[PDB]
């Protein structure tokens, strides 16, 4: 996919109805149960998983102006935006870059190969930074590694439309988004209503290209 | 791991306990946690050592509700400013006033009741000592000083054993609970000890592995059965049949203890066959009514039994029909009581005893062996005396216990009610500290009383010179037996005088029986208080609750006493049901906010230190200080309103503006410290502390085993020394030193000849099933002590009802829950020909059918704030209006009628 | 490499939760730990705690992992909300009484924490019931552990005890599926899971931990299980009559219940009976095949005890000291962390 060039300023980026997505490249991607057999490892509980990935599209659009980046994420659901019971869980969405050569997504990544993913949950004020070296080593980093991700959701109509927003250039660590380079990028989405949480999810593969024109 | 170990701070601890009446008291010294100025928690200090290397200590001690108490602290329960009515009684519209205010009006209320008709306006009914001996001395001191009335506390709420008061004379007798580790079988009957007392239920459980058998007479296999070997399913009430079952198996197999029955007991006396009547020396030869005879079959003739020693110089008859010559020259046949009992015993065979309480006949021929064998203890609880006819089935008990040999010995006693409560009574009564000679009156007083006694009787025991000053002082203080003022003011008379709820072996009502009595001079104005021409108008709650321990309460209080009352206040830390109802309510200190000492009897025979950990909230204060701040207000209002007497009931003229000094001994009393030293004070004159154990060493210890059990009654009636280094058991002095019992016969007394129980069929013990009290309905009623809290105290606290269904529950047998259509956890309606209540049902196996079982709750947990209890009646037994008789007497704590009698009762079921 | 193990005496177990409020009262009273009953006593046979656990899977069988099922607020005990002011200030009078709302459902509950309290099972007049303590059991083979994918949950090496390390754990429940016993509980304020912590604050302090320690049935041993003078040794190892509860779930748990003996029984011809009314099967359920053989065990030395011959095993189930209970864990609880 390919991320275009705007003219507006990030409250252009970050208004979900702003007609700017309206133009925008948007791209459907299938949605499949992750293979979880594959986490016998590092969990043969969760190896066990039945029933996962309930989700099986997910649209994407994406937009930058230069100094920020935005994803606007858009999926079918009910609304799980709360814990209300001890067995409740929350809808989610990821975005993965890599951060290394060979980082392959249906991994998510692996040692010395990391990937970082952009990760939203319904019940969270902020968004967070993820790094992760394989399916067996996934961090969430404190205070986002010192980015600037932030989200903006809202649920209508039986469809979840989020927007991930970061800064185009961060430090070491987290994916190198730059104008004019291309990078590869992935997605997972969980359903709260499904027990969707940690790898049980739908996913979009394996890396596609992700170009950042201009 | 550091965010845990965060939570395991405190800033300090401190000694407490809580002061809730727990039976026996459990007196668990517990560690209170403070910190940023609050009570965080507590947890048992678990010290307290075995009485010697043999036995097992009473470590940790503690029970739920202690160990979570810091939650009622902080509950939302609690009431911490003085609230006055807004609207009607009940309507739930309060608001907060000054203490001023709220003392105030009391002090007026009481006043103006004073001023209109003496002292008998005003009525302490019944306070117990949950709110610590010291709240309960100044409640007593108060109405004392005042002389108000109070209702006798222990005939009020039914803990009482009237049957081993009409056998032996007396009830104070007790053991502690490590004395289960010296009996080789033990019965846990009319109790629940599971419920009841968790803080040495261990040393029933211990006992079972050491070897003891036990088992639980309960018509349910109740909470208690986890530590049993056996249950025994007693029909509700049938007791009686199966102790006399088994008393017939060791008569008619020759295993009972010949010689113990001879010397301790009536039943070789001899008795006339043409009156019924003991054969008295009045009758042989013109001597004492009142001695009595054996027959020795070898010497071929009656002989004197000894009025002044059970001791035996030769061995009675049992067996037997004899003759004996008359003053008159006339010879009748007499016979043996032990003759007569085994005729009536011919209705008791196993077989037939059986048919009567439900129990297998193999049961019975079982446990009638073994009884007769082994070193038997019992704990008989107290829904015997909430039984109508207890007294009959404690009665048929202690026949067993005789035949057997089982009493006066280690390993051997029947309950837990011997204990020292001279720090309450001297508190309450002194007219200056101990240290001051405040003693002197009451102890020469007392002298006078066995002076005179030895003189009326110079074979008389101590025991008996006690009784006497007992029966005086009660009347004399004010403390009067409960039945008379609910039955002539409360419009009890309309439940009573029921002849369908009555036994009907009786010839009369309750009331008829009441005016016989008075009539013969059996009670008189000082025990039937308020008189039936004043009219009750000021009404003290303090450590009581009527709206739910009234039986019948619920419905009699708001219809009849309520409106006649002018004014309603409590003392309470926490918003009651019959709070709810009050005037007035004036917020107190709870445990660990206020000095106080716990109340502990031969169970757990170690009295425990409760400290001021935190000050109270609010405008909570200590029950003392409350009390002394209204009897100021009284003088005070007094004065301003320029009167300056009233009268007492005798009618003489005591002063309003000496009240707040007298009961402050002049200034000396004002705070539960300055009362609890006095307290040690006492306990060290009367040698339940050691003489030199001070107020300074409790402190520091928290705890300290009790060296006796005082000056009063308990002292005579355990009848044996306290030796802390074994186990606390009942009358070693009447089986070691064969000292004579204080009855009618000078003996354990199985045959009461006294007119009235001649006529109703109670000379004998025996079978009577509980009277149809609420009509011809198919369930008996029972209850119980709850578990989830000790009474009240806790039934409104979030914490602690979170470890139940947070709600009153009645318990139904399946298979009858089924059959009515209904399903655990679906509400019902209980009711009879009186009353309704309704409460959400649990269905369990462990019920009898056509049991059924509601463990106390607060009122107003109930829909409507109908309790169970409203369908209660608390028809009192008539036969306990009985005088004329040793052992037929009231003093406090000890005779009269008592209201309470609910187990049993009649209730219909059905699905709401 | 060791294990810290507990005895529990079924036969001394009075059903009086002070264990459940001992444990409450230091550990879960922090918001989101309200339901949580660490410690937790309930009757048996019953629904247990939380709500049909014995029916939510988890757990290793033939050493297989089996999936499970998460506990809902009202399966794990609810946390009752109560009236008061409604009942005493609202001017309501009698139309409103003092009683329970569901904090799930905000309404009156139908189950709640030990709801079916002195219930039990069996049929008149050979009813049967006894009460049980569970806490987590501190596997050898910590199913729970196996399930994290966070790997948030360890057991320490110096005296077996499982822990969820809530700065790592995101609130997976994959934990709380795989627990046979149910013995891990969501917090849904921190949004992690949390269990029974062995009391390791105070255990390091060589303070017995609080469930133990304040049973005031002295029902409870406590030790080193490798420990040949302790009592949990004596018990689990030497004279073997404490069992395991459920040891088919696979994990190795090293909490270890004594059977209770229980009541005789009445027979078909409704006479008294020489035999305990419990039905074997039922405990063998519980504690596994070796029930028969400890209640006899039980009533031989009861029976030594009794005919003046003496009985270790009495001795230690009795435990004249209770101190002795507790494995040399005997520091007054008066040291803080
Ligand atoms: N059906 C049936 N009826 C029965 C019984 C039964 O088994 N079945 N049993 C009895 C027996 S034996 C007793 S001892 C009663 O439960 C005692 O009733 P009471 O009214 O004292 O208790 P309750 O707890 O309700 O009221 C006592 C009040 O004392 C308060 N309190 C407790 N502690 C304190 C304190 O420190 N300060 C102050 N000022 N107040 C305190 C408490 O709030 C309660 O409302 C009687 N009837
Ligand atoms: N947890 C807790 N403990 C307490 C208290 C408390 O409020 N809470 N209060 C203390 C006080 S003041 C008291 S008076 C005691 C009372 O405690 P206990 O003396 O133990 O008496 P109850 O609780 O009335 O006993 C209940 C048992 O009586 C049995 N029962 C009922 N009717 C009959 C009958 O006809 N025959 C036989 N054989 N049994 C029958 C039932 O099976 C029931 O289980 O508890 C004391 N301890
Ligand atoms: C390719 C798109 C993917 C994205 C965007 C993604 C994203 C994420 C994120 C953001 C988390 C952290 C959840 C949390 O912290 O609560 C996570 C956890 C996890 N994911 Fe993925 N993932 C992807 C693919 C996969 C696949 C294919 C698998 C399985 C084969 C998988 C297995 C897991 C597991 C086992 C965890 C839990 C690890 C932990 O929480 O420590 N992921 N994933
Ligand atoms: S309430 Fe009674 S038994 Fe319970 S801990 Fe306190 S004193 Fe002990
Ligand atoms: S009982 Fe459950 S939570 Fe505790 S260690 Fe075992 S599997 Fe883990
Ligand atoms: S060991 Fe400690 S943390 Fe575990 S249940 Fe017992 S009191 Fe609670
Ligand atoms: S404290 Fe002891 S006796 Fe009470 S319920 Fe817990 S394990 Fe049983
Ligand atoms: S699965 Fe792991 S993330 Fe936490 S809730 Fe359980 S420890
Ligand atoms: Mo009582």
């Amino acid at each position: 996919m390919k991320a275009k060039r705007v003219p507006g300023g990030k409250e252009l980026l970050l208004d979900l109805d702003a007609p700017i997505w309206a133009g925008a490249e948007s791209t459907t991607f299938e949605m499949f149960p992750t293979p979880l057999v594959m986490v016998k490892e590092v969990s043969p509980f969760l190896a066990l998983s039945e029933g996962h990935g309930v989700i099986k599209r997910l649209d994407v659009a994406a937009l930058h102006n230069g100094s920020m980046i935005a994803l606007r994420l858009k999926w079918a659901s009910e609304k799980h935006d709360k814990i209300v019971d001890l067995n409740s869980f929350v809808d989610g969405v990821g975005a993965m870059f890599p951060v290394a050569r060979g980082a392959q997504a249906v991994t998510m990544g692996a040692t010395g190969r990391p990937v970082n993913a952009w990760y939203w949950k319904a019940n969270a004020n902020e968004p967070m930074e993820i790094v992760a070296e394989g399916f067996s080593a996934v961090r969430r980093m404190k205070d986002k590694a010192g980015s600037d991700l932030k989200a903006v959701a809202q649920h209508r109509n039986g469809e979840w439309n989020v927007i991930l927003c970061r800064s185009m250039a961060t430090g070491d660590g987290l994916a190198k988004l730059q104008a004019g380079g291309s990078s590869k990028i992935a997605f997972a989405v969980w359903s709260g209503g499904n027990a969707e949480r940690s790898g049980r999810k739908s996913y979009s593969g394996e890396f596609v290209d992700f170009e950042i024109l201009k | 791991e550091d965010i845990y170990r965060k939570e395991w701070k405190w800033d300090k601890v401190n000694w407490g306990s809580h002061l809730n009446i727990c039976w026996p008291q459990g007196s668990c010294k517990f560690y209170v946690y403070v910190r940023n100025g609050i009570v965080w928690r507590e947890e048992q200090a678990a010290q307290t050592p075995a009485c010697n290397v043999d036995y097992v200590d009473y470590n940790p001690l503690g029970c739920q509700k202690g160990s979570a108490f810091n939650n009622n602290l902080y509950g939302d329960e609690r009431v911490k400013y003085p609230l006055k009515r807004v609207g009607k009684r009940g309507e739930g519209k309060w608001k907060r006033v000054s203490w001023d205010e709220a003392a105030g009006d009391i002090a007026d209320s009481i006043i103006d009741s004073f001023e209109a008709q003496g002292s008998d306006g005003f009525i302490l009914d019944a306070p117990h000592v949950h709110a610590g001996s010291i709240a309960w001395g100044a409640g007593f001191r108060m109405t004392y000083l005042m002389d108000g009335v109070s209702p006798d506390i222990n005939v009020d709420i039914g803990d009482t054993y009237m049957g081993a008061f009409h056998t032996f004379g007396k009830m104070h007798m007790g053991y502690s609970a490590d004395n289960l580790l010296d009996a080789e079988l033990i019965f846990m009957t009319c109790s629940n000890w599971s419920y009841t007392y968790p803080s040495s239920y261990h040393f029933l459980s211990e006992a079972r592995y050491k070897g003891a058998e036990v088992v639980v007479i309960a018509p349910d296999f109740n909470p208690t059965t986890p530590a049993a070997d056996l249950h025994v399913p007693v029909r509700v009430g049938s007791d009686a049949a199966f102790w006399l079952g088994l008393s017939q198996v060791m008569i008619d197999e020759k295993l009972f203890d010949r010689q113990f029955v001879c010397e301790q007991t009536d039943l070789p006396l001899l008795v006339r066959m043409d009156t019924g009547k003991f054969l008295s020396a009045e009758d042989v030869d013109g001597g004492e009514a009142k001695q009595f005879y054996f027959f020795d079959e070898k010497a071929g003739s009656v002989r004197k039994a000894s009025r002044g020693t059970l001791k035996l110089d030769f061995m009675p008859a049992l067996e037997g029909t004899f003759s004996a010559r008359l003053k008159n020259g006339k010879t009748i046949q007499v016979r043996t009581v032990f003759e007569g009992l085994r005729e009536h015993l011919k209705d008791y065979t196993p077989e037939k005893a059986s048919a009567k309480c439900g129990v297998p006949v193999s049961l019975i021929r079982e446990l009638g062996r073994k009884v007769a064998k082994k070193r038997t203890c019992s704990y008989i609880g107290f829904s015997s005396a909430k039984s109508y006819h207890g007294d009959l089935m404690e009665r048929s008990l202690f026949l067993a216990m005789a035949l057997s040999g089982n009493w006066g010995k280690p390993g051997t006693g029947a309950f837990a009610w011997a204990y020292s409560d001279d720090n309450m009574v001297y508190l309450g009564v002194m007219s200056k500290p101990t240290a001051q000679g405040g003693m002197d009156e009451l102890h020469q007083m007392a002298e006078g009383f066995n002076k005179r006694t030895l003189e009326a009787d110079p074979t008389s025991t101590d025991e008996m010179g006690n009784i006497e000053f007992m029966k005086v002082v009660t009347s004399a203080v004010g403390l009067v037996p409960p039945a008379m003022w609910l039955y002539y003011h409360v419009g009890y008379d309309q439940l009573w005088n029921n002849k369908a709820w009555t036994d009907p072996a009786l010839k009369k009502s309750f009331g008829a029986y009441l005016d016989e009595a008075k009539e013969k001079g059996w009670w008189t104005n000082d025990h039937i208080r308020p008189a039936p021409d004043k009219t009750p108008q000021v009404y003290m709650l303090l450590s009581q609750n009527p709206m739910r321990r009234k039986r019948s309460g619920a419905k009699m209080f708001p219809d009849v006493l309520f409106p006649k009352l002018k004014m309603i206040f409590a003392l309470e830390t926490r918003m009651s049901s019959s709070a709810m109802y009050a005037d007035i309510v004036l917020p107190c200190a709870w445990y660990y906010e206020k000095h106080e000492m716990t109340t502990p009897c031969s169970g757990n025979p170690f009295f425990t230190f409760v400290d001021r950990s935190v000050a109270p909230p609010g405008e909570c204060r200590e029950e003392w200080d409350a009390i002394a701040l209204i009897l100021k207000k009284v003088g005070e209002r007094a004065a301003a309103r320029g009167l300056t007497e009233f009268n007492d009931h005798n009618g003489r003229k005591r002063r309003y503006d000496e009240l707040y000094k007298k009961f402050t001994m002049d200034g000396h009393l004002l705070t539960n410290e300055d009362c609890l030293k006095e307290m040690v004070d006492i306990n060290r004159a009367v040698g339940v502390f050691a003489k030199d154990y001070t107020y300074e060493k409790f402190k520091k210890e928290g705890q300290t085993r009790f060296l006796s059990m005082g000056t009063g009654v308990s002292r005579y009636a355990h009848a044996n020394e306290v030796d802390v280094t074994k186990p606390i058991y009942p009358m070693r002095w009447h089986f070691d030193d064969k000292k004579v019992f204080p009855t009618h016969t000078r003996r354990a007394q199985f045959y009461l000849d006294h007119d009235w129980y001649l006529e109703a069929g109670e000379s004998l013990p025996t079978h009577k099933d509980t009277p149809m009290v609420g009509g011809d309905h198919p369930f008996k009623i029972t209850g119980g002590h709850p578990r989830v809290s000790i009474h009240s105290t806790h039934l409104t606290n979030s914490h602690l009802s979170r470890l139940h269904r947070g709600q009153p529950v009645v318990h139904m047998n399946s298979k009858d829950a089924a059959e009515l259509g209904i399903k655990d956890g679906d509400m019902a309606k209980l009711f009879n020909d009186f009353a309704d209540c309704e409460i959400m049902v649990r269905t369990a196996p462990n019920v009898q059918p056509k049991q059924c079982i509601v463990y106390f709750w607060d009122a107003h947990q109930y829909k409507g704030w109908k309790p169970y209890d409203i369908l209660l009646i608390g028809m009192p037994k008539p036969l306990h209006l009985a005088g004329g008789y040793e052992q037929f007497r009231y003093y406090f704590m000890n005779g009269s009628p008592a209201p309470v009698t609910d187990r049993g009762v009649r209730v219909s079921i059905k699905k709401a | 490499k060791r294990q810290l193990v507990t005895v529990i005496d079924l036969n001394k177990c009075l059903g009086c939760q002070t264990c459940t409020v001992a444990c409450k009262n230091i550990w879960t009273k922090r918001p989101g730990t309200e339901h949580m009953r660490w410690n937790n006593v309930t009757t048996y046979p019953g629904k247990g705690y939380p709500r049909d656990y014995e029916r939510k899977g988890g757990g290793f069988l033939r050493g297989e992992p089996q999936p499970g099922v998460l506990p809902t607020l009202i399966d794990s005990g609810d946390d009752f909300q109560f009236n008061h002011k409604e009942v005493f200030y609202e001017g309501k009078g009698q139309t409103v009484h003092f009683h329970p709302t569901s904090k799930s459902t905000g309404k009156d509950p139908a189950w709640g924490y030990n709801w079916d309290e002195d219930q039990g099972g069996g049929k008149w007049p050979n009813p049967f019931f006894f009460y049980l303590a569970r806490m987590c059991n501190h596997c050898t083979n910590p199913a729970c552990l196996a399930a994290c994918p966070t790997g948030a949950i360890y057991k320490r090496e110096d005296n077996g005890i499982v822990l969820v390390d809530q700065e790592r754990c995101k609130g997976h429940r994959h934990c709380v599926e795989a627990c046979p016993y149910k013995a891990i509980y969501f917090n849904p304020v921190s949004q992690t899971s949390e269990k029974c912590i062995l009391c390791y604050p105070r255990i390091e302090k060589g303070i017995a931990n609080a469930c133990n320690r304040q049973c005031p049935g002295r029902v409870r041993a406590f030790g080193y299980l490798d420990d040949t003078t302790s009592h949990v040794h004596k018990l689990v190892k030497k004279w073997k009559v404490a069992l395991p509860l459920h040891a088919e779930y696979g994990t190795g748990p090293n909490i270890y219940y004594v059977p209770p003996m229980g009541a005789r029984g009445f027979g078909e011809d409704g006479e008294i009976t020489d035999k305990t009314r419990i039905p074997l099967d039922v405990l063998e359920g519980l504690f596994g095949p070796e029930v028969k053989r400890v209640l006899a065990v039980l009533h031989t030395e009861r029976e030594n005890m009794r005919a003046g011959r003496g009985s270790e095993l009495m001795d230690l189930l009795i435990s004249k000291k209770w101190s002795d209970r507790f494995g040399g864990f005997t520091n007054d609880p008066l040291t803080q962390s």
